[PDB]
C-alpha cells in the first residue's frame, strides 16, 4: 500500500463531444476509508464525491473528487489547484495542472491505397497521417462519403511523439481498409481529426478515385 | 487549397436563415453560437469582427451558413454570416466583369451579380460569387484556380479576394452594404 | 486480490533471431512475492542453466522473478517446444508455462507510400509512410534506407505492431514515418523500408519508392 | 502491371560469379543457409529445394552465382541457389536466342545468340542472364514490356519455360542443366 494524489486534464473527446466537460482530482493508496477534505480553488461549480472506490486497483483502495463545470476555464488556461487532506499524515498532498501552452496544429494527411492492393483489387488500404501537433491528445474517426465509419471498423495508432531537435511535436496515423469495388465504383472516404489547437477543432481531409 | 477540394467546398449548398438567437460556449476557446434549424443543428463560429460586435450571443439576425464540415456529433460547423435584422429592404444587381486571362489573351465577359439583402457578409458575397465562377467560367475544375475577386466601392477604395485559396475565417464577420457597391471585377489568371 | 500471481513464458525477441547470435526465452511471474531461492525448472535441460534475476517489485508491492534461457535460438527456429513450470512458497501447486515457434504464419504485405501531394509543394521536408499489414505474429522489424543507407533508429518513427481489425484470420500491422528533405526526394534519388518477419522467406523484404 | 520498375531494378543489378566456395550450413530463422566472404563483401546463400538435399553438409567447394535479394542491417546479402557441382571447369558455348515481339497486332521478331561461361549452369543464371539481355537489347521491363515468356529447348528431350511475369520462384533457382543439352532459347515478349 502506499497513497498518493494525481490531477487528471480533461478528455479531449469530452473537450469536443461532451457537455459536461469535469475534470478529476484523486487520491489513492488509502488504508482509511473517507473524511477526506478535497477543496479546490475555482468555485463555479464545485462538488466533490468519493464513493470509495475499492479499485485502487491495489491491496488497499481509495476515493476522488470531480469539479464539474469546469468546461471553459479549462480552455483559458487557469491554474487548478486540487488540495487533498486525508488521514495517516498531516501535511495534506497538492498537485495541480493547467492548460498546455507551446501548441500546433495537426497537419493531416489521407494517403491513397498502394498501387498494387489496386491491382490484386479486393480490399484497398486508406491510410490516415496526422503529424506536428503539440498536446499529445487527438482523436481520429472515419467516413464513407457522409457517414462516419464505427471505430470497430479501423485502426489507428497510439499518437507517438516524432524525431525534432527542437519543437516537441507528435505524429498518429491510422489504416482503413475498404471493399476494392467501392473505391473504383467511386464514392469518397475521409479522415477527420480532432484537437485543440484546430480552428473549428476538426479538420476533414477527403481523397477518391 | 487543391482544386478538387476548393470545387467540392465552393460548390456545396449553403443556407441563409433568418431571425436566429443563441448565446455563444467557449468550445475548444473560441466562441460559438449553436442553433438548430432544418433538422440540422448548427456551431456559429465567431472569430472575427463579428466576436466583439456579437459578444452577446445572437438575438434575432440573420445567418449565412456554409459546411465546414460536420462535427461528429452531428452539428454542422459555419463561420460568420451574420446579418443584421430587418435587412431585407432591397435586392440590388452589380455590374461584375469576368475576365480569363490564358496565352496572354483577354476574354472579358460583362456579367451580372444579385445581392439578397441591404447588408452584406463578405462571406455572401465571396462565396456567391466563387460558386457563380465555377458554374459559368470553369474555377477550381481542370485548372483554373488562382485569380482574384475585386469589389469597388463608391468613391474609389476596393477590396480584394485573393481565389488561391477559401476565404480567411478571420474575416467572414465582415460586412459590407449593398449600398456602397459599384462594381465587382474578377480576373481568372488560369496560370 | 492484491498479489495474484501469473506466469508467463516469452518468446525469444524477433530482433535477436534475426540480427543476433545469442537468443534466448524469458519465463516470469507477477503476483508472487518473497523467496529469493524459489527457482522454475526448463525442459530441454541441455546443460545451458537458467538465469534467475534481480526479485525486482511492481508497484503496490507484488514482486516478479524471471528466468532466462541462454541461446535457445537454434531448437526454436527448430520447431521444439519449451515448458517453463515455476515453484513458490505461495501455493503448494505450481505454475507451467508452455511455449514453440509458431505454426500457421503470414508473410507481411509492405507497401512503401509517397509523400503528400501537399507535403512537397513546400520544399521543406517529405513524409515517407511505411505499412507493413496482414501478418503472422505480431513481431516485426521495420528499418530506413537511403538507396544503401541505413538512416539510424533516432531519425524515424515507427509505431507498435497492433491487431488488425479483422471477422477471420489474426492479423497484424504496422507503420512507420521517414521525414526527409524535399531537396533529395526532388533530386531523384530513392528510400527503402525494409521489415523483418519470420514469415518472411529471406528474413527480410525491402519495398523502395521514389518519385 | 505496377511491380514494373521493381522487376527491372533487380534483373538488371550487378551479379556475380564465384568459386571453390567453402561453407558449413547453418540455420537462419528456420531455413538452411551457407554464409560466406567474397570480395569485400558477406553473403548468406540460402538454400531452398533441389539444393538443400544436395548440400545437406554446406558446400565443398562448388561454383556460386549470386544475385542480391538486398542486404539486411548486418552487411549479409541475402542471395538463394545457384551453385553448381565443383569439378565446373567451362564450355562458352553460344545457345541461338530467339527473341519475338508481340506489340500490336504484329510480331517483330528477331535472331540473337547467349554465351555461357560454365559446364554446368544454373537455372539460376539462365534465368537472370536472359533477362538481363531481353531487358538490355529489347527494353523488357520498361514502357509496358512486363509479361512474356522465356521457353528453353533441351535437346529433343523435354521443354523448361520460365514465365517472365515475375521473379524466378526461389524453389527453382537450385535446379541444374548442362550447357551442352541446351539447343535454342526461344523468348516471346508481350507488350501489352
Ligand atoms: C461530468 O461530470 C458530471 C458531474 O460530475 C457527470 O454527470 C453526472 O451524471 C450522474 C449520472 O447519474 C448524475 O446523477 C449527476 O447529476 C451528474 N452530475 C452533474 C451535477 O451534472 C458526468 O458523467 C461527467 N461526464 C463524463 C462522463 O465525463
Ligand atoms: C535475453 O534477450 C533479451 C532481449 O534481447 C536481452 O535484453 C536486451 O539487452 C540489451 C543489452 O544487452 C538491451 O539493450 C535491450 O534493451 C534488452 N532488451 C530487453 C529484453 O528489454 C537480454 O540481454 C538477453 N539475456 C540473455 C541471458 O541472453
Ligand atoms: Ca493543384
Amino acid at each position: 500500500c502506499h497513497p498518493r494524489l494525481s490531477l487528471h486534464r480533461p478528455a479531449l473527446e469530452d473537450l469536443l463531444l461532451g457537455s459536461e466537460a469535469n475534470l478529476t482530482c484523486t487520491l489513492t493508496g488509502l488504508r482509511d476509508a473517507s473524511g477526506v477534505t478535497f477543496t479546490w480553488t475555482p468555485s463555479s461549480g464545485k462538488s466533490a464525491v468519493q464513493g470509495p472506490p475499492e479499485r485502487d486497483l491495489c491491496g488497499c483502495y481509495s476515493v476522488s473528487s470531480v469539479l464539474p463545470g469546469c468546461a471553459e476555464p479549462w480552455n483559458h488556461g487557469k491554474t487548478f489547484t486540487c488540495t487533498a487532506a486525508y488521514p495517516e499524515s498531516k501535511t495534506p498532498l497538492t498537485a495541480t495542472l493547467s492548460k498546455s501552452g507551446n501548441t500546433f496544429r495537426p497537419e493531416v494527411h489521407l494517403l491513397p491505397p498502394p498501387s498494387e492492393e489496386l491491382a490484386l483489387n479486393e480490399l484497398v488500404t486508406l491510410t490516415c497521417l496526422a503529424r506536428g501537433f503539440s498536446p499529445k491528445d487527438v482523436l481520429v474517426r472515419w467516413l464513407q462519403g457522409s457517414q462516419e465509419l464505427p471505430r470497430e471498423k479501423y485502426l489507428t495508432w497510439a499518437s507517438r511523439q516524432e524525431p525534432s531537435q527542437g519543437t516537441t511535436t507528435f505524429a498518429v496515423t491510422s489504416i482503413l481498409r475498404v471493399a476494392a469495388e467501392d473505391w473504383k465504383k467511386g464514392d469518397t472516404f475521409s479522415c477527420m481529426v480532432g484537437h485543440e489547437a484546430l480552428p473549428l477543432a476538426f479538420t476533414q481531409k477527403t481523397i477518391d478515385r | 487549397y487543391d482544386i478538387k477540394d476548393l470545387h467540392r467546398y465552393y460548390s456545396s449548398e449553403s443556407f441563409e436563415f433568418s431571425n436566429i438567437s443563441g448565446k455563444v460556449e467557449n468550445y475548444n476557446g473560441s466562441n460559438v453560437v449553436r442553433f438548430n434549424q432544418e433538422k440540422q443543428n448548427h456551431q456559429l463560429f465567431l472569430l472575427g469582427e463579428d466576436k466583439a460586435k456579437y459578444k452577446q450571443g445572437l438575438q434575432g439576425q440573420d445567418v449565412f451558413v456554409v459546411k465546414e464540415l460536420i462535427d461528429p456529433n452531428g452539428r454542422l460547423s459555419t463561420v460568420g454570416g451574420v446579418t443584421k435584422k430587418n435587412n431585407q429592404s432591397s435586392e440590388t444587381n452589380i455590374h461584375l466583369l469576368v475576365n480569363k486571362l490564358d496565352g496572354g489573351n483577354l476574354d472579358a465577359t460583362n456579367d451580372s451579380f444579385l445581392i439578397n439583402k441591404e447588408e452584406v457578409s463578405l462571406k455572401e458575397l465571396d462565396f456567391k460569387i466563387r460558386k457563380q465562377l465555377v458554374e459559368k467560367y470553369g474555377l477550381y475544375q481542370g485548372t483554373s484556380k488562382y485569380g482574384k475577386i475585386t469589389i469597388i466601392l463608391n468613391g474609389g477604395k476596393k477590396q480584394e479576394i485573393d481565389l488561391g485559396d477559401k476565404l480567411q475565417f478571420e474575416r467572414m464577420g465582415d460586412v459590407l452594404n449593398s449600398k456602397d457597391i459599384n462594381k465587382i471585377e474578377v480576373t481568372l489568371k488560369q496560370i
